[PDB]
């Protein structure tokens, strides 16, 4: 018998354990909004002249 | 604040109809302000000699 089995399948190495609790969970979800908030403060910037 | 041509922008809170009857009559009176120098060009050959 022949066994074919997908490719990125095959042994998924394991992750982290650590910043996993609700503090570090925030700091994500911050983070994310403040770096948006960066772009559209970019494109305002442009939009007007200061 | 300030475009390129040296005009000042302001951004306000306005109302939809005033502001595009406002607009449309600074664009029609517009097209009569030349410059000084457009004018001469134009009166030129009715300029007499004495």
């Amino acid at each position: 018998a022949n066994r074919a089995t997908s490719a990125f399948l095959d042994n998924p190495h394991p992750v982290g354990v650590n910043y996993v609790d609700e503090g570090s969970r925030q700091f994500v979800a911050v983070a994310e909004l403040l770096a948006s908030k960066l772009i559209d403060s970019s494109r305002e910037s442009d939009e007007s002249n200061s | 604040y300030p475009d390129a041509d040296g005009n000042d922008v302001s951004i306000i809170f306005s109302g939809a109809m005033s502001h595009a009857i406002f607009t449309y009559a600074q664009s029609q009176w517009n097209k009569n302000i030349i410059k000084l120098d457009d004018y001469i060009r134009e009166i030129t050959l009715t300029v007499p000699k004495q």
